[PDB]
């Protein structure tokens, strides 16, 4: 049956990996839904529950990125997937800046060097990266050097034994380990169409829906470990648990091949067999008990949905506060610290076990801590203004 | 009086970004409210208006 | 009777293949090889259908198709980027007995390039990296063997050095280049050459760093 | 009318047709001029220059032909009209309008003729399959270009190409342009449409060697002057045909465009060769002229001969993206782009082209599925899709739909004012190649698991 559907999910994954790079989470999801509607409309066999973050990559790579300081988010994981299976060297659009450090940590074993287009030595550095093979991450694509057009186009001439790229006037060689990574810190910028054609975009900018989903995930992890654990289980129901079953089967094959007639001499292989049977049974049980778990986790997510909406709204309030005064420059990381302080290390939640009461306490303390941290960095006249915005956000959030 | 040398400010921000301080290190910048302060420096700091 | 006939028809193709396999590697031309193999494929395709049903004809056709697909490995192997060290590495990897003067198309067409492509592209990408590094070394060698100081008369007193900026820029770029090549995964083979060249370059940098100051102070004091 | 009367004297069979031909010529020129103005697009200018070009093209097509029926005359007239008026049009309805109006005026001023033979959908003319400029069926032309494409991957540079109808006609347009003195070409098209690729292919076809500069930062005007001197020397002194190609990237610098404009207009640039450079130029120019078979000594006539050689040997090919606002600045900075260079427009890749590229590139795939069932209603995005389609047709139609979906999404985002990234056929090729790699890897994993 998986063979009967490989065309469809391969089509979706490839179309998502090529396109849907620049768009935000909402547009990516809308495009994927429109695509899937088309193929189901065209009687194309595709699995109804593609987890793109799971189909294109397995557990070990996700763990490696997490150890590479990749934030554990759906959009971040999808971006990292794009950063792995790329036919054209991607362009990173990360105003926050975690993507760059994630690249350097990922390729530090490959001796990745950082360079900027503004640097006059950049071309020289490029030559080195091209001539030796060490990957290079080039920053500040706003001043993109057109001398990168050959490397991006992959036109290489093999004359004699020489695999050359005419980088400007020179004709330097290429080493097979080379790979370029273009980077951007400004989310608002326009590129020439040639650049857009020759690169695949990877957008790391955070939007309203993206931050709302991230905050909802963090709430589900912190307050409801059972719901988050089950949602992660269904994230690993496809691909991962099956891989565990396959490695268990391989271990069984090795163990049974190892015995020289000991299949009955010890009568201990039955213990391993019943272990595999129990693991297969639990996998099958989770496989049949899905729809219940989606409806339950969806109810739980809807429970905290107003909280996530409030978080996104207040964060964008902080971002837009830059118009009131130039001193009001606040980062996403700052709001994340606010969010950790309200969620963990909260004296008010201590000793409280009611989920609804803890949720109400968390909504109150979120606004309280946000105002407490922001007003300290504000002039006295603007404290009333921020209180006004927080009140309006609470009015939008509250029901009744 | 860190606001007197903006270039110095951006280069300190670059140095701070790629560094692992000791668990008790604290850098304090007393500064006059001025637009000459870098945007990135503000973004990476805990702002205190006096 | 039909088996004898089909053997007779395949005799010409087999003799042609044996002729191709006897060509020493130094004399094989992969493009001529591709054209002649395409001609052989067309000639085999011209065979009667009664002979096409036998297993021998299909086997020979599959051999020809495999030869066509490994012809691109032949293209990449004929490249001059392959050195003796890479040949001994390939020797170890394939566990064969090819002798440098004895390499021929037959030895490599007998070895299953349709089974060990991973090994050969590994060794050839390694060869590409090593060659790029050594050609960088050749460029450094030629530029530093050709470079001459620009001497210009000064007040009919001496022939002072000019182009301090250009010489300093060149030595700085070359120093950065060798420093970066140190980090290359193929740096191990050309390690000693890199040591010698970076010693030469550092001595060069110190010499002219002192020389520019000496020249400037001398000129000023002369004034 | 007097020009056309002079022209038709080659074929005594058609002398009474001069007045209807010139009348239809003038009428269609007037309708094109009134319908298309500078308001819609910057390059929608029409002048007696275009119609003199029309007369010249018809004369060139008619010169080697010994005799031709009236339907052939209307066919040549319509072909030249399409190449002069339909070519510069940007958007599909305009192209349909000019096509239909050509039929209308031809039937109006030329009754008692057979419509089907005189004018059909694939009106194509070429001189590759025969000595003269006789019309050729698109299938034989397709086979010829596929063979020459095979040779073209063999020699020069290997670029895989699929051959649909649009590229077929565009190759013809480029070839027609190249075989003309001072035949500068200008191409408007989205990135990755192949503009440089087909230009290089046709240049190889006609023997023109390809020269492109490598623009970068710190590529000062002196570097451009040196490259211009090199190409001028190669084209004029050595009598070596050069297909100069410049993208938009090197056009961005303003200093280059003045020299390019002067070279396009007068076939030469003053001040490029001075001092010792002028001496070397004259030294090599005298040798080149003697090689040609001419004996000139004074500098002025030698420079005139050099200019004539450059006029007859240099073919600048400009390529830029379809940014009409940017086309306005290009017109402002250099009129030669719009007076001398003939403009061609193929920014859009049609649904048929998308289908053909998809089908050709997803051929090594295995989407064959005998048990696949045709749905009663399908979202047909490719109207010419065979029905009932196989699985392969369904997958490639789906891919075409993906491309139109990205186009629609980008249009919608542009409507809302959000920043929009161009969706180029390079994106489509990347999508197809990623599909190939991903499908192969997943089928391999499934097979190994099985
Ligand atoms: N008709 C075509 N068939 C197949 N590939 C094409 C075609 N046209 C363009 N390409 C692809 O486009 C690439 C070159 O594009 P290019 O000509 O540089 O774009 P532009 O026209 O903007 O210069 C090639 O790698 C080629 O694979």
């Amino acid at each position: 049956n998986q063979m009967s559907t490989i065309a469809g999910d391969c089509l979706l994954s490839a179309a998502f990996i090529a396109y849907a790079g620049y768009f935000d989470q909402q547009m990516r999801q809308n495009l994927f839904t429109t695509w899937s509607h088309h193929l189901q409309q065209a009687n194309i066999q595709f699995r109804t529950d593609i987890a793109r973050t799971e189909y294109l990559s397995n557990a070990d790579e996700r763990l490696r990125w997490q150890a590479s300081s990749l934030p554990a988010d759906d959009l971040c994981t999808e971006n990292a997937i794009m950063l792995k299976r790329f036919n054209r060297y991607p362009l990173i659009i990360d105003p926050s800046g975690q993507a760059t450090e994630f690249i350097m940590n990922e390729y530090k074993d490959r001796k990745i060097t950082r360079t900027s287009f503004l640097d006059d030595a950049f071309r020289k550095n490029l030559e080195s990266a091209l001539r030796f093979g060490n990957p290079l991450l080039v920053q500040d694509v706003e001043s993109y050097d057109p001398v990168l057009n050959p490397v991006l186009n992959r036109e290489v001439r093999r004359t004699g034994g020489r695999v050359l790229i005419t980088l400007g006037d020179q004709d330097i060689d290429l080493s097979p380990s080379f790979v370029i990574f273009l980077s951007t810190r400004d989310p608002t910028v326009e590129f020439p169409p040639d650049l857009c054609s020759r690169v695949t975009f990877v957008n790391f900018t955070v939007t309203r829906s993206s931050l709302q989903s991230q905050c909802l995930n963090e709430v589900l992890k912190a307050e409801r470990p059972d719901v988050d654990e089950k949602r992660s289980d269904l994230l690993k129901l496809q691909g991962e648990f099956q891989l565990r079953l396959r490695q268990l089967e391989k271990s069984l094959l090795q163990a049974l091949n190892e015995v020289k007639g000991r299949i009955l001499d010890d009568d201990t292989i039955i213990t391993t067999l019943e272990n595999l049977k129990r693991e297969a049974a639990e996998v099958t049980r989770k496989v049949e008990e899905t729809d219940i778990v989606m409806q339950e986790v969806e109810t739980v997510s809807q429970q905290y949905l107003p909280l996530s909406t409030a978080c996104s709204s207040i964060y964008f309030t902080m971002e837009s506060l830059k118009q009131i005064h130039f001193l009001y420059q606040y980062s996403l990381q700052f709001f994340l610290d606010i969010y950790h302080n309200v969620l963990y290390e909260n004296p008010n939640l201590k000793g409280v076990t009611d989920h609804t009461q803890r949720l109400s306490i968390i909504t109150k303390d979120l606004f309280q801590v946000a105002f407490n941290r922001v007003a300290r960095g504000m002039l006295h006249q603007d404290h009333i203004t921020f209180a006004m915005l927080l009140a309006r956000i609470k009015l939008k959030g509250t029901v009744g | 009086n860190v606001h007197l040398a903006p270039g110095w400010l951006m280069q300190l921000e670059k140095k701070l970004h790629s560094l692992q301080p000791h668990a008790c290190f604290r850098l304090f910048l007393t500064m006059e409210i001025n637009p000459k302060v870098p945007v990135n420096l503000l973004r990476a700091g805990r702002i205190f208006v006096f | 009777q039909d088996l004898k006939g089909v053997w007779s028809e395949l005799s010409k193709v087999w003799e042609q293949i044996d002729q191709m396999k006897e060509q020493p590697w130094v004399s094989v031309q992969p493009r001529k090889l591709r054209q002649n193999l395409d001609a052989l494929l067309n000639q085999l395709k011209s065979f009667p259908a009664r002979l096409r049903q036998y297993a021998s004809y299909e086997f020979v056709q599959r051999l020809l198709k495999g030869y066509m697909k490994i012809n691109m490995l032949v293209i990449e192997l004929k490249s001059e980027a392959l050195k003796d060290r890479h040949w001994k590495q390939l020797m170890k990897r394939l566990h064969v007995n090819w002798v440098v003067s004895e390499l021929t198309l037959g030895q490599i067409w007998d070895v299953d390039l349709q089974k060990n492509e991973a090994i050969v592209k590994d060794v050839l990408l390694v060869a590409q990296g090593e060659m790029a590094l050594e050609e960088f070394l050749k460029q450094i060698r030629e530029v530093w063997n050709t470079y001459e100081l620009d001497l210009v008369n000064y007040q009919n007193k001496c022939r002072l050095i000019r182009g301090w900026d250009d010489l300093f820029n060149k030595v700085k770029e070359h120093i950065n280049s060798v420093s970066a090549m140190k980090l290359s995964p193929y740096y191990k083979v050309f390690e000693e050459d890199a040591l010698s060249w970076e010693d030469k370059l550092n001595r060069i940098m110190a010499l002219f760093d002192v020389w520019i100051d000496v020249q400037r102070r001398w000129v000023y004091l002369e004034g | 009318g007097t020009f056309n009367r002079a022209m038709l004297r080659l074929i005594p069979s058609l002398r009474t047709y001069a007045e209807p031909l010139t009348a239809a010529m003038v009428e269609f020129y007037t309708m094109s001029q009134e319908r298309f103005t500078q308001d819609t697009q910057p390059h929608y200018i029409y002048s007696p220059r275009e119609m003199t070009r029309w007369v010249r093209g018809i004369f060139e097509a008619l010169r080697p032909l010994e005799t031709l029926p009236v339907e052939g005359l209307i066919r040549i007239w319509a072909h030249e009209a399409l190449r002069l008026f339909q070519d510069r049009l940007v958007e599909d309805e305009e192209r349909r309008w000019t096509d239909e109006n050509i039929d209308t005026v031809a039937l109006k001023h030329f009754p008692n003729i057979d419509r089907e033979k005189a004018m059909s959908r694939p009106i194509l003319y070429s001189n590759w399959l025969s000595k003269d400029y006789i019309p050729v069926d698109q299938e034989e032309l397709r086979d010829y270009v596929k063979a020459r494409l095979k040779v073209f991957y063999e020699e020069e540079l290997d670029v895989p190409l699929v051959l649909f109808n649009e590229v077929l006609d565009h190759v013809l347009r480029i070839d027609r342009i190249f075989r003309q003195p001072q035949g500068h070409l200008l191409l408007i098209g989205v990135s990755g449409a192949g503009k440089t690729t087909l230009s290089r292919f046709v240049a190889w076809m006609n023997g023109l060697s390809v020269y492109q500069i490598k623009v970068h930062r710190k590529y000062t005007g002196e570097d451009f002057d040196e490259d211009l001197r090199t190409v001028l020397r190669r084209s004029g002194c050595k009598n070596e045909k050069i297909a100069f190609i410049m993208d938009e990237s090197n056009v961005l610098d303003s200093g280059f465009l003045e020299r390019m404009n002067t070279l396009l207009a007068n076939g030469e640039v003053p001040g490029l060769f001075e001092g010792d450079e002028y001496a070397t130029l004259m030294t090599q120019c005298k040798e080149g002229a003697q090689k040609e078979g001419l004996m000139l000594d004074s500098h002025e006539e030698l420079y005139k001969w050099f200019t004539s050689q450059v006029i007859r040997n240099l073919h600048v090919v400009f390529t830029m993206n379809p940014s009409s606002e940017g086309l306005k600045d290009r017109a402002a900075t250099s009129p030669a782009l719009f007076n001398r260079c003939v403009l061609n427009w193929f920014g859009d890749w049609s649904t048929e082209a998308l289908y053909q590229v998809g089908k050709e590139f997803t051929s090594k795939m295995d989407l064959e599925k005998p048990n696949y069932i045709v749905p009663d209603y399908m979202p047909v995005v490719y109207d010419k899709l065979p029905q009932p389609p196989s699985h392969r047709e369904a997958i490639v139609n789906s891919c075409v739909f993906v491309h139109q979906t990205l186009h629609q999404a980008n249009a919608r985002l542009a409507k809302r004012g959000g920043r929009t990234m161009a969706i180029t056929p390079r994106h489509y090729l990347d999508f197809i190649n990623h599909y190939a790699n991903l499908f192969h890897e997943k089928r391999s994993e499934l097979e190994e698991q099985q």
